[PDB]
């Protein structure tokens, strides 16, 4: 067709006029590198397209299975005048960086051929296989060689061969070294649990990459895939070409990957995230007035609103002498409040911080959060599935009722909050994994509340080990004055007659994640004159500790 | 490549950028790029067994005129 | 004809496909077989033919520097598209043993030739469809293997039409015949099954896996579907690092052609030369590292060097760290009996109260090591252990492993033991009893060896640990398990304000040292550093990293230390000393463990100062330390009846 035709010829002069920073296009460096033949680089700007021709590119994302073979002749030929290339290798487009996103929800029936971009996140993972492309076939009945065979969805095999008189309407035979093939992965993604506000309905969709596309591609990655969904019996495809790991959903583009230096970020980011994050960071009360604005509903009670924000926080993975990562987390948890009111504290983390899931002591059996295995029922082989703390990676995990739970999810999870990693080799499959994911427990007492008679061991059912691996251990107070109930009841009453009218922040919530990323950026060092100061303190709660003799209730 | 910078020359991005790298996913880490005449067929500079024949004794005649220079040095000294 | 680098317009599988040049080629490889011109002037290769026809081993193998050397114009030409090259080699290797030997026409023919020593190595991740049908050498640990398999290859089928029997056939995985055309003229009669006219051919699967040495914290393995197809049968073993070169070539099906649009897309590698790794290893390293271990083995100070490099991360527990620098060398296992094998390695069991930080300390030994792998308690059971079913997809028999397998002659660190099922701690003895198993699955038994050194880390019962208890009874573990360590050397910590003063310093020095932001300092920055050295318990400078790498693959593959007569008849009457006064106060008697483990240790110690044989200093320095970990075992209270007495042997060097 003429209007395939006429979408080539004028994107080939697009890569000489559309400039870049300077007097230089961004493709003139991208030549140099196609020239090795183990590299084959495509990267299309979406953003800058338009710039030259915006009724031109309509047609490109609107029918894109149709003018596949087109782009790979194009840029073939532009490349060719750059410099002399061998006629016995093709390429790929690896059309990318795409600002629209399209929901995996939003679909219909007419969504083939449209390039777009879905979301979410991969689990499964499965190995390289080839893919026939460029072959070649052999009719046994007049034995002709017949090349120039491409395969594209179906088995296309010569109908008519060379001699005009039969042909052979059965199977051919496959070439050896006249074949190229194409490997790819057949991966399985699943919705993220934090774009889903109405409706559980969990899937899945096939998603094929390139050859090029591998190696980046492991159980754990929150990556959106990029390409045009394709039909098969009759099933679903999505063809993708890129891979690009960033924040769920949007947020920054960087955390703890890439580093950089501070000239570079500020060119990025936007002129609004600077005054904010300036006047106020120079202020004595920055992490009192915080613990208010994103807690209206509770009254009282400082020693709980000041463990959260730094829980989101806190240490930093560092990298030992040998090499070996350790801790770089904050664990708490609390203890005294039979499901009553400890509920609401982690309700407002998971609806704030996107990357924390949310379940309960029987809901979680041995493993599920962690790495479930399970032989496949279209392939039987022992693959490994990702759990939760697997897809809350640099976040924190909640769970409730610490009660109603066996003794065999415990051993489980003991290297979690002491070495944060999932070593789990189960029948001669290996996957050794890391997560940086705190949790965030809440432990119940045995008859409900704490009994004054008992012990302060005797209340709980957490044991030596289970507390030494644990970080923070935070209890809450329990007064029973008449002062308690009377203030209480005044914050209760505004909020149920004054709907939407009791909240009184001096930040909203929009400023609060934008500070997030702040704190990743320049790391603190350690001052000269705090080494004598550190030493001097662990002796007191030394002594502290052994309130009896030696051992007694909390070890430090 | 001090001696005969007329084979292999290095290119990279050190100094601010990223010192070459590039992290890529075919493996990038300070390559090489030969330095041979366009041949005939069209493509990037292939080599075969019969090439690097003769291309050895280029390479080795900078020892040879170095292998005599130094000896005058030792008969003098004698 | 003479000239090879004018392919005129040619490819690679053309210029060598018709009779021209091949004739020059053919005849320079069958001359020099015959012809063999090594170094000082010896043909080997002519006694090599009088070899392969006694076992009928039709495996002739030929070095790779000798004709790279001989025909420097032949060296890039072979590995090129050695597919076909090898082929019309064989036939070749024919005419040269029927020309002196005719008694080998007997015997079946078509001897394949081998190759060993390549110059090119390739990881098994790095491959893709670039590398299609080429030979490379890829090496890997064997995951399983198969036993023998009655592949289909040629079923006969009676026939009456023109007195002709309808086969051979072809019904292999290689290639088969699909219906519609013949090979006999593409005729096709009646059938007819038989029961003694199936003749099968041999043919086994093998399992690769990447090696643990290389795999990080955070990454997922891959398999290799391995195809092996005659000759080379049982060469290989499960879990052993070997070497096995192939070709790089996709699979052809033929069971999947009949129903489905698209067959297989999977990519094997055919079977051309196997190479049985250990010992080579250690004979293929630098030469400037032999001579700088040597100028820093002269001092007398050189025990201590690798003592204060263990865990430089917490201070304190020098006991321990001594411990763990024993057993990673594992000893040697030897026979010392006349008919029973008995095993040599150094097994550590480890138990310390829940809150001094104890896997941290197994979490340093694996990085500085070459092998070593790590699990739990509740990833793995009596399934993944060993080896336990079929592959139900085509009525199939496989057998799989576990992960002491793969783990050979290395470090295996098991984490949360306490916490194990006892239908899995009563299973686990025979792993570590003999290093081997034997699978006795559908008939077919085969033995193999897994060298491992169990390492584990076990939590008192409840709540603490409690020194007033013995330590067989305090963890929640079976008596036979306890009895097959060797060291057990356990620690209790308890608020002491003589010694808390260390302890609050040395985790504020290595904060700073071990943080990202000084690296950039220090391990970026090369030629400074913010702070150095940190004051160790000896005054020995500890070791990098790099000294602790070229450590173990050389003492350990190079001196091997006898066993001779010294005065070793002086513990025999020793021991009768403790062995009727243990009962005197309240303690077990020492039974004949702790006899024949004092070689374990005494060509351990051996091994770094390198010594030839065993000495005396050697065996003194052993004595202490099973009787250090003994005593940690009973009552405090009987302690004072046991280290005042036996104050002799607890003081040595």
């Amino acid at each position: 067709d003429e209007v395939a035709e006429k979408c080539q010829k004028l994107f080939l002069d697009f890569l000489e006029e559309f400039q870049s920073s300077d007097g230089e296009i961004k493709y003139l460096q991208l030549a140099e590198e196609l020239i090795r033949p183990e590299r084959n680089t495509l990267v299309v700007s979406f953003v800058d397209l338009e710039q030259f021709n915006q009724q031109l590119s309509t047609t490109i994302q609107e029918e894109f299975y149709r003018v596949y073979p087109y782009l790979c002749r194009a840029l073939k030929t532009f490349v060719k005048d750059r410099k002399e290339i061998p006629l016995a290798k093709d390429f790929y487009v690896a059309f990318q960086d795409l600002p629209t996103r399209h929901k995996i929800r939003e679909l219909t029936s007419s969504r083939i051929g449209l390039l777009t971009r879905i979301s979410g996140q991969v689990v499964r993972t499965h190995p390289v296989h080839p893919e026939l492309v460029s072959g070649t076939f052999l009719c046994l009945d007049c034995q002709t060689v017949i090349r120039d065979v491409e395969q594209q969805f179906k088995y296309t095999q010569p109908n008519i061969c060379r001699n005009p008189v039969c042909a052979n309407r059965r199977r051919f035979l496959l070439d050896t070294n006249k074949s190229r093939f194409v490997d790819f992965q057949k991966v399985r993604i699943q919705e993220t649990q934090a774009e889903l506000p109405r409706g559980s309905i969990p899937r899945s969709l096939e998603v094929i990459l390139r050859a090029e596309a591998v190696e980046s591609a492991q159980a754990g990655d929150k990556c959106d895939f990029t390409g045009t969904l394709i039909v098969v019996s009759y099933r679903l495809v999505f063809l993708a070409c890129c891979v690009a790991p960033t924040n769920p959903r949007f947020g920054g583009k960087e955390l703890r990957d890439e580093e950089q230096t501070a000239e570079s970020i500020k060119n990025q980011m936007t002129v609004k995230e600077w005054e904010k994050v300036f006047e106020m960071s120079q202020d004595k009360n920055l992490y009192h007035n915080l613990c208010t604005s994103l807690f209206p509903t509770i009254h009282g009670n400082d020693e709980v609103k000041r463990g959260v924000l730094l829980m989101l926080f806190g240490g930093v993975p560092k990298t030992t002498g040998e090499g070996t990562s350790l801790r770089g987390d904050i664990n708490v948890c609390i203890v005294g409040d039979p499901s009553t009111a400890k509920s609401q504290f982690l309700k407002h983390v998971e609806e704030f911080s996107p990357r924390a899931v949310y379940t309960s002591g029987k809901a979680s059996s041995a493993a599920g959060l962690t790495a479930a295995v399970v032989r496949d029922e279209e392939s039987h082989e022992f693959v490994i599935e990702a759990g939760a703390l697997m897809l809350a990676d640099n976040g924190v995990c909640c769970i409730d009722e610490f009660d109603k739970m066996d003794v065999r999810d415990q051993v489980a999870i003991h290297e979690a909050m002491e070495q944060q990693t999932i070593s789990i080799t189960k029948a001669g499959v290996k996957a050794t994994l890391n997560a940086r994911t705190s949790i965030l427990a809440a432990a119940n007492p045995i008859s409900g509340h704490y009994d004054r008679s008992k012990s302060l061991k005797q209340n709980i059912n957490l044991s030596a080990p289970i507390m030494s691996r644990f970080d923070l251990f935070f209890i809450l107070v329990d007064e029973c004055n008449e002062v308690t109930d009377y203030a209480i009841a005044r914050r209760i009453v505004d909020l149920h007659s004054r709907i939407e009218e009791s909240i009184d922040r001096v930040y909203s919530l929009d400023d609060i994640r934008r500070y997030l990323l702040f704190a990743r950026q320049f790391k603190p060092k350690i001052s000269k004159e705090s080494e004598d100061f550190i030493v001097e303190q662990y002796k007191h709660l030394r002594q502290r500790d052994g309130s009896g003799v030696t051992k007694s209730s909390w070890r430090i | 490549k001090t001696v005969y910078p007329a084979s292999y020359r290095f290119r990279q991005e050190r100094s601010v950028p990223t010192f070459k790298d590039g992290t890529r996913r075919s493996d990038y880490q300070l390559t090489i790029e030969p330095l041979l005449e366009q041949e005939a067929d069209g493509a990037a500079p292939q080599l075969t067994a019969s090439r690097l024949l003769q291309r050895r004794q280029i390479f080795s005649q900078k020892l040879v005129e170095h292998v005599k220079e130094h000896h005058k040095a030792f008969l003098a000294s004698l | 004809i003479e000239n090879l680098e004018d392919l005129k317009g040619h490819s690679v599988r053309e210029w060598v496909s018709m009779a021209g040049p091949r004739l020059e080629i053919h005849h320079r490889f069958k001359n020099f077989l015959r012809t063999h011109v090594d170094s000082h002037g010896h043909n080997v290769f002519k006694e090599r033919i009088s070899d392969m026809c006694k076992e009928n081993r039709e495996s002739l193998v030929v070095n790779y520097e000798d004709l790279a050397a001989r025909e420097h114009v032949l060296a890039y030409f072979l590995p090129e598209a050695p597919a076909e090259l090898l082929q019309i080699f064989d036939e070749a290797a024919l005419e040269v043993v029927l020309a002196m030997y005719p008694k080998y026409d007997r015997i079946t023919n078509h001897i394949h030739v081998r190759i060993s020593h390549l110059p090119l190595v390739e990881e098994l991740r790095s491959l893709r469809q670039l590398h299609l049908n080429q030979l490379i050498r890829t090496s890997g640990v064997v995951t399983s293997c198969t036993g023998v398999l009655p592949q289909l290859s040629m079923v006969k089928y009676n026939c009456n039409k023109c007195n002709f029997v309808l086969g051979p056939f072809c019904q292999s995985q290689n290639q088969e015949v699909k219906p519609g055309s013949c090979p006999e003229c593409q005729s096709a009669g009646p059938f007819e099954v038989n029961m003694e006219e199936t003749i099968y051919q041999n043919y086994q699967r093998i399992r690769i896996q990447e090696s643990p040495g290389k795999v990080a914290a955070g990454r997922l393995p891959r398999s290799k579907d391995a195809i092996l197809l005659a000759d080379l049968v049982d060469s290989c073993k499960p879990g052993d690092e070997i070497e096995l070169t192939g070709i790089y070539h996709n699979n052809y099906d033929g069971s999947l052609n009949t129903a489905n649009g698209f067959p297989v897309f999977a990519t094997v590698i055919l079977a051309n030369h196997v190479a049985k790794k250990n010992k080579v290893a250690v004979g293929e390293l630098t030469d400037e590292d032999v001579k700088m271990i040597t100028s820093l083995s002269k001092d007398q100070q050189i025990g201590e060097k690798i003592f204060a490099s263990i865990a430089p991360s917490i201070y304190g527990h020098e006991d321990i760290k001594r411990g763990l620098a024993l057993a990673l060398f594992g000893g040697e296992p030897k026979n010392p009996g006349g008919k029973h094998k008995v095993r040599g390695d150094i097994n550590v069991l480890l138990c310390g109260d829940p809150g001094t930080a104890k896997s941290q300390f197994l979490k340093y030994i694996e990085k500085v090591s070459s092998r070593a792998i790590f699990t739990t308690g509740q990833g793995a059971s009596a399934v993944g252990l060993t080896a336990y079913q079929r592959h139900p997809v085509s009525r199939e028999w496989t057998l799989e492993a576990g992960a002491l397998v793969l783990a050979d002659r290395g470090v295996c660190l098991i984490d949360e033991f306490d916490k194990m099922n006892d239908q899995d701690r009563t299973s686990i003895h025979e792993a570590m009893e003999q290093q081997s198993i034997s699978i006795s699955k559908a008939g077919i038994v085969t033995s193999l060896q897994a060298r491992c050194t169990v390492i584990a880390a076990a939590n008192p019962i409840g709540g603490r640990y409690d020194p007033s208890l013995t330590f067989s009874e305090n963890v929640d573990l079976t008596e036979p398990i306890i009895s097959r360590f060797d060291i057990l050397c356990v620690v209790r910590d308890t608020v002491d304000p003589v010694q808390d003063e260390m302890l609050a310093r040395f985790v504020v020095g290595s904060h700073v040292r071990h943080h990202p932001s000084n690296k950039e300092e220090e391990g970026l920055a090369n030629g400074s550093a913010a702070e150095p050295a940190m004051p160790n318990t000896y005054g020995v400078e500890p070791l990098p990293q790099e000294v602790l790498k070229k450590y173990i693959i050389y003492a350990k593959e190079r001196v091997h230390p006898k066993l001779n007569q010294m005065d070793q008849d002086k513990v025999a009457k020793m021991y009768s000393d403790l062995r009727k006064e243990s009962m005197a106060t309240g303690s077990i008697p020492i039974t004949v463990r702790h006899i024949e483990s004092m070689i374990r240790m005494a060509e351990a110690h051996a091994r770094i100062h390198l010594r030839d044989y065993v000495i005396e200093d050697d065996v003194n320095m052993a004595i202490r330390v099973m009787l250090e970990s003994f005593i940690d075992t009973q009552k405090f209270s009987v302690m004072r009846s046991m280290r005042k007495t036996f104050a002799r042997y607890l003081s040595f060097r």
